[PDB]
RNA sequence: AAAAAAAAAAAA
């Protein structure tokens, strides 16, 4: 349960792709925003990454 | 007031003065009303204000 | 010539003074009656009359007056296209 | 083709047509009895003269 | 005359609210020397 | 000076201001910049600074769209621009 | 002859326009709520003169308005004693 | 409704002041009470 | 013990008086019988059973169909569409 | 391994009543209906809804008689006393008030309880009403010095259900923490524990002429012989939040389903002759679907419920329905049925 | 009346307060939140029993939230639809929000009455109908449009 | 009672996901401003 | 022909309330300007 | 035929 622990939060704190956050916990709710809203956000982000049509 | 249809009103306002002016007017009442996080565009009635 | 003798509008509120001869008035109350028929007289219930004016003031309110005040509602009324605008009873008073 | 106004707009069906041709439909909101009317009648005595009970 | 006065009893009949009633019709009834507020305290059931 | 034009480091630290607080709160957004009120932080958002505005040349359909709606409706530019997908002052230039 | 009154809606209107001087953020200094009272009085009678001398509702209204005014002046200095609060506390110009 | 205005190598400093407190209050999360009640933490680690 | 500060208030009970129902019971037979008895009369009582001067107006007949209005009272279960919000809101925002 | 009975006899066959049907609704609560009480006589019958009025109606005419204000929540409860003249109301605002129905004005005050009250029950030959809230407890009350008589603990959820019965068990409070305690009134203590639900104990029913109860939750009703609370069968087949449960004189239980759902069942075999879903009032939505309360006349011939389309709902059996039209369609199945 | 009144400030010098644990009634200061607190227990209790048996219970207050979401948007005339939600949870919710929007609506008409009759001197009172029949007015207005 | 067997898809089926406020940001998070106008609407509306 | 956003409010006089409308001072300006101008112009010409 | 405290002035 510690290595567990211990790996989960190696791997939490990785810096890889676009930085958005500002706290840890923003972090981590951010991560958790992304896992359930990216089937349904995809498209705005698209559209955010382009500067142009919805 | 609620009621006033703004093409037949740029129509008759064009029949009392200058096509510029009545479209200004129009214009004018086809704007964006807004409330606090309440917000609307009027395109049908008129603006009494 | 015309039934409909001092009109006045104050932006939105009107004001129509008319004059019936007889025939005239006759006429109307005989058009109101066969397009709204109305057999035991529901109309004296919804009419207007002031009841600020003392009580001699407020004379009488028989069938000919309530009608023929209904019936020159009921024609103003006909000349209006709702989509427009109307007149509604609720803002409406009428003197005989 | 009929046009209809912003002021007469039906959004929802009537009640006939939702419930059926059976069921009574009641719109009830105002009262048959004012306040001052018991519900349960309290039993009342309406004593109208002074009888001795007994003979005295 | 030289009594106490109070609140109303029963806020309810005012003659302003009844229209034109046939029973208490203004002209059916033969006025004559004026009935005093005595007299209607005096005998309540035929005054009032 | 209170409005002016909109710079390039207004418009990002307008967005960077909507990413921390929202569109609800245009006061703080406001409190951020220096020269533009709240009601012209929230005109520079609604008109170019949202990214679901259409920036790119017009297609031709958009262009029969907009030619017909300003056929049946002469200077009603605000209710032209949400059925055209364009904003007002976009359908008018 | 015309004989004029006020409209119950005019007389309700003077109302709410003294309750609003009453509910209104300067409310409290009595100089200011004086002021709004006699702008509201002057406003009233200036514009319905001799229809607004005979209605009798119109007088009772002005009558318990004013009574307000005072008792919101009396209100602010923790008593409501009249005695203690001649006329000449109200009535004596702005200058003595 | 104009694009933008692009840069300038040498910024004035109104931006650069403007871009500081847009960092200072970028980060901005606690409130008086909460600040309050770490530095108070803080305070009573040290005195202990 | 309890912790309550109650002044004696209402210290008697009423009792259900005859002639005022409650404890007197009688079969559901009787029940049934009677209730569909009286639904049976109130259902019987509501079927019955024991120059012209209007000529150059522009616009004419444009009040017909108004009248029609209270057919059957529709209760509609949207407070934002009834008809006491729209008589609400007409009456109170001019 | 405990042995099972193969007689074939421990499944009754069923009784045939005839299916129900829509009769009424009557509109003019601005509020979900949550109380009906039918009093004594079979005259009128109280409903009390979310705009916190409590409105007296004719149980023949379906026409208002009466409207009462007072209460400033929703109404949760409501009992005519079979005994006095009075009235019995609790709401979400912690007040347990006692109409005067002589005076349609409210005498008394039960105060106390710490949050919303949910239930009201008269005790059928004591001079005595109980109350369970959202305050965990059952509240026991005597009618004439207003005392909180007894303050019945136990449970860790909000109480939602209760019936009072003229013998021990006379209290059976079911909650939310998915458990039903059995009471002795005379001590206030509990005579017993029932854990056999998962979730959130809704409604409870006594039968009036056997010795058994109703317990019910979502997706299952449990019927239960008193006193010592042994388990005698499960009704199956409602899968959704029960919220109600009405037994007949002629032993009909009525689950009246959040959802919208409505399930008639026979009291003594356990099978559903009947399964419905109610429908909403113009202008509801979807989601509005729901038969809130429930309960029978004095009869048994009409079901009374209230539902959260602010409705008023008659139901009568169909008198034009035999037992070849509508045919039992139940077979003693061999099944282990895992308990 | 001053009996009792100096025995129960004999009994508080002598036996101390009983401040905890007495139930306060509702007032009119309290009536908002206390039906704040009615709604969000209800629609708690609404979500435990829709639950299936194993789902992780841990995280349903997030739904007390998004029940806060939607009032926020019915008050702004937004249309609320969170994509993902399950059915029988948006039931739930749109359920309760109607409620809240019954009675929101029935408080502002009382009030709105009250005001025209003259019985409300308060202040706050007043600008809270005012602000309530804005947000129905724009509602009304915008479906007019 | 045994325990009702929970499939894979009952576990999705039952996923809340995180509420995207609009108005309230009681811990200062700066939320992309993709998840701000996910829950809005006004998106969804038909321009016909 | 495109013009700013025009605040919303409400002015109570306790019996009814109306709306009061927010409009930019350089576009009531023109507003202004235009309404004296049409009125002088329909007063010369007997509009009315 | 004759009506007269609190909010609100903040934890060695």
């Amino acid at each position: 349960s510690l290595k567990r622990r211990r790996e989960k939060l190696a791997k939490s704190g990785e810096e890889h792709g676009d930085v958005t956050y500002i706290n840890e916990k923003n972090k981590q709710f951010n991560a958790k925003l992304a896992r359930f809203y990216n089937k349904y956000t995809a498209e705005i982000r698209d559209s955010f990454e382009r500067g142009t049509m919805v | 007031y609620e009621k006033i249809e703004l093409t037949l009103l740029n129509s008759l306002l064009r029949l009392i003065m200058d096509h510029n002016l009545a479209d200004y007017i129009t214009a004018k009442n086809n704007v964006t009303l807004t409330y606090k996080d309440m917000s609307h565009v009027n395109s049908y009635g008129m603006i009494r204000g | 010539r015309h039934p409909i003798r001092l009109y006045t509008r104050y932006i939105d509120k009107i004001w129509v003074f008319l004059r019936f001869t007889a025939e005239e008035s006759r006429d109307l109350i005989q058009r109101f009656l066969t397009e709204q028929p109305d057999p035991n007289f529901e109309n004296v219930i919804g009419f207007k009359s002031k009841k600020c004016w003392p009580r001699d003031s407020r004379m009488r309110l028989m069938r000919h007056d309530v009608n023929l005040g209904r019936a020159v509602f009921w024609d103003l009324k006909n000349r209006l296209p709702r989509s427009v605008t109307t007149i509604e009873w609720d803002d409406t008073f009428v003197s005989v | 083709n009929a046009v209809i106004l912003h002021e007469d707009k039906q959004y929802y069906p009537t009640a006939a047509q939702v419930f059926g041709e059976g069921v009574e439909t009641l719109v009830q909101e105002e009262d048959a009895q004012p306040l001052t009317q018991p519900i349960i009648a309290p039993v009342e005595q309406k004593k109208f003269s002074i009888q001795e009970a007994d003979l005295p | 005359p030289g009594g106490p006065r109070f609140e109303p009893l029963y806020k309810d009949i005012d003659p302003n609210d009844e229209d034109f009633g046939e029973f208490n019709a203004m002209d059916r009834i033969i006025f004559r020397n004026p009935i005093r507020t005595e007299t209607r305290v005096a005998y309540p059931y035929l005054y009032n | 000076v209170k409005g002016g034009v909109w710079t390039n480091i207004e418009d990002e630290i307008l967005k960077a201001a909507v990413s921390k607080y929202g569109l609800n709160q245009w006061a703080r957004v406001s409190s951020l910049l220096a020269r533009k009120t709240p009601k012209q932080c929230k005109a520079r958002w609604n008109e170019w600074l949202d990214p679901s505005i259409k920036k790119i040349e017009w297609s031709r359909e958009e262009d029969e769209k907009l030619l017909h709606l300003a056929k049946l409706m002469p200077t009603q530019w605000r209710t032209i621009a949400p059925i055209v997908g364009r904003t007002a002052n976009q359908c008018l230039e | 002859h015309a004989f004029l009154q006020v409209t119950e809606e005019d007389i309700q209107k003077f109302n709410n326009r003294i309750r609003q001087i009453l509910m209104s953020s300067g409310s409290t200094t009595f100089t200011k709520i004086a002021n709004k009272w006699n702008t509201a009085l002057i406003a009233l009678f200036t514009y319905y003169r001799e229809a607004a001398v005979s209605t009798v509702n119109l007088l009772d209204t002005i009558v318990k308005c004013e009574t307000k005014i005072q008792t919101r002046v009396k209100i602010g200095l923790n008593s409501k004693m009249p005695s203690r609060f001649p006329p000449a506390v109200f009535y004596t110009p702005k200058e003595l | 409704t104009k694009p933008a205005r692009p840069d300038t190598i040498d910024l004035d400093e109104d931006e650069k002041e403007m871009l500081s407190e847009a960092r200072a209050r970028l980060a901005n999360t606690q409130g008086k009470k909460a600040k309050r009640k770490a530095r108070e933490r803080q305070q009573e680690e040290s005195r202990r | 013990a309890y912790h309550q500060r109650l002044l004696p208030a209402y210290t008697t009970l009423k009792f259900r008086q005859p002639g005022q129902g409650g404890a007197a019971d009688k079969s559901t037979r009787d029940l049934r019988a009677e209730l569909e008895a009286a639904e049976a009369a109130h259902y019987a009582k509501l079927k019955g059973a024991p120059r012209r001067w209007d000529e150059d107006v522009v616009f004419k007949n444009q009040a017909r169909g108004t009248e029609d209005k209270g057919k059957r009272k529709e209760f509609v279960n949207d407070l934002l569409r009834s008809d006491f919000h729209k008589r609400f809101m007409s009456k109170y925002v001019r | 391994l405990v042995r099972r009975s193969e007689s074939l006899l421990a499944q009754p066959r069923p009784d045939w009543h005839p299916p129900w049907k829509l009769m009424r609704v009557i509109s003019g609560h601005l509020g979900w209906v949550r109380a009906l009480a039918v009093e004594p006589n079979n005259q009128w019958f109280a409903s009390g809804a979310g705009d916190r009025t409590i409105k007296i109606w004719d149980l023949a005419s379906g026409q208002l008689r009466l409207t009462l204000t007072g209460h400033i929540s929703t109404v949760r409860g409501l009992a005519v006393s079979p005994r006095h003249p009075y009235m019995f109301s609790c709401g979400e605002d912690k007040m347990v008030k006692c109409w005067d129905l002589e005076t349609n004005k409210v005498i008394r005050h039960y105060h106390g309880h710490l949050s919303g009250v949910y239930t009201l029950k008269l005790h059928p030959t004591l001079d005595v009403l109980v109350t369970g809230g959202r305050d965990g407890v059952a509240r026991v009350w005597d009618m004439r010095t207003r005392s909180n008589v007894h303050v019945l603990s136990g449970h860790t959820g909000t109480v939602a259900d209760l019936v009072c019965q003229e013998a021990d068990p006379q209290v059976i409070t079911g909650s939310l923490d998915s458990t039903v305690r059995m009471w002795d009134l005379a001590a206030g203590k509990t005579m017993g524990v029932l854990t056999h639900h998962k979730k959130g104990v809704r409604a409870l029913v006594t039968h009036p002429t056997e010795f058994t109860f109703a317990t019910a939750s979502t997706g299952s009703i449990k019927q239960w012989k008193c006193p010592e609370g042994a388990f005698m069968q499960n009704f199956e087949g409602h899968n959704a939040i029960i919220n109600t449960l009405a037994v007949n004189d002629q032993n009909v239980l009525f689950s009246g389903g959040d959802n919208g759902s409505m399930s008639f069942w026979d009291w003594k075999s356990g099978y559903r002759f009947q399964s419905l879903d109610t429908t909403a009032q113009p202008g509801s939505l979807d989601a509005e679907l729901g038969i809130m309360s429930s309960t029978f006349d004095m009869s048994g011939a009409r079901l009374i419920t209230g539902e959260a389309d602010k409705t008023i709902k008659i139901w009568k059996e169909d008198t034009t329905a035999t037992p070849e039209t509508h045919p039992i369609e139940w077979k003693p199945s061999l099944v282990r049925r895992k308990y | 009346l001053l009996e009792r009144w100096l025995g129960n400030l004999l009994s508080r010098q002598f036996e101390g307060r009983h401040s905890k644990g007495v139930a306060k009634t509702v007032t009119k200061q309290r009536v908002e939140s206390h039906f704040d607190l009615e709604l969000r227990a209800s629609v708690m209790a609404d979500l435990m029993d829709m639950m299936p048996e194993g789902i992780k219970q841990s995280k349903v207050n997030t739904v007390l939230q998004h029940l806060s979401e939607a009032w926020r948007c019915w008050k702004s005339n937004i249309p609320w639809k969170v994509p993902g939600l399950p059915a029988p949870i948006e039931n739930i919710i749109l359920r309760y929000v109607k409620a809240k929007a019954d009675w929101w609506i029935s408080v502002a008409h009382y009030n709105r009455e009250r005001i025209r009759r003259g019985a409300t001197v308060d202040k706050t009172v007043a600008k809270k109908n005012v602000g309530r029949l804005t947000r129905l007015w724009l509602k009304a207005e915008q479906e007019r449009q | 009672s045994p325990p009702r067997k929970l499939t894979a898809e009952d576990q999705e089926a039952w996923r809340i996901p995180p509420p995207v406020s609009m108005w309230k940001n009681p811990k200062g998070f700066t939320i992309p401003l993709d998840k701000r106008l996910a829950a809005d609407g006004r998106q969804l509306q038909e321009v016909q | 022909r495109a013009f700013k956003e025009v605040g919303i409010d409400m002015n109570d006089n306790y019996s009814t309330i109306n709306p009061v409308y927010d409009v930019e001072p350089i576009e009531k300006i023109s507003d202004a300007y235009l309404d004296q101008y049409l009125w002088y112009q329909a007063d010369q010409r007997h509009l009315f």
